[PDB]
């Protein structure tokens, strides 16, 4: 039988579970991401202004 | 690197021109004294023959 009050803390669970990856991982791993770009960026952009 | 060895050269490359072009002009007026120095000398020398001539 599903219960509506499990089925708010499997929401609770959840939202644990998002929040705290989110806020250990993602963002330190979307400063990662914007790390590759922006390096890559800086390199391009260096480039052609070394040329 | 190629970045930072770019930029030195830049500023190093204005710093040699600027030498080199203190020598050319520290040559050119070499050659404007010397110039007007001996033309006024062929002046005089053109002056002393017709006079010379002259006589």
């Amino acid at each position: 039988g599903i219960n509506p009050t499990l089925f708010i803390a499997q929401l609770i669970n959840f939202l644990l579970l998002i929040f705290i990856l989110r806020a250990l991982l993602y963002r330190p791993v979307m400063n990662l991401l914007n790390e590759r770009t922006r390096r890559i960026e800086e390199s391009v952009r260096d480039a052609e202004k070394v040329r | 690197e190629q970045l930072a060895n770019a930029r030195r050269d830049y500023e190093a490359e204005i710093a040699r021109a600027r030498q080199e072009a203190a020598k050319i002009v520290a040559q050119a007026q070499e050659r404007a004294k010397q110039q007007e120095a001996e033309i006024i000398a062929q002046a005089r020398r053109e002056a002393e023959r017709l006079k010379e001539e002259a006589r």
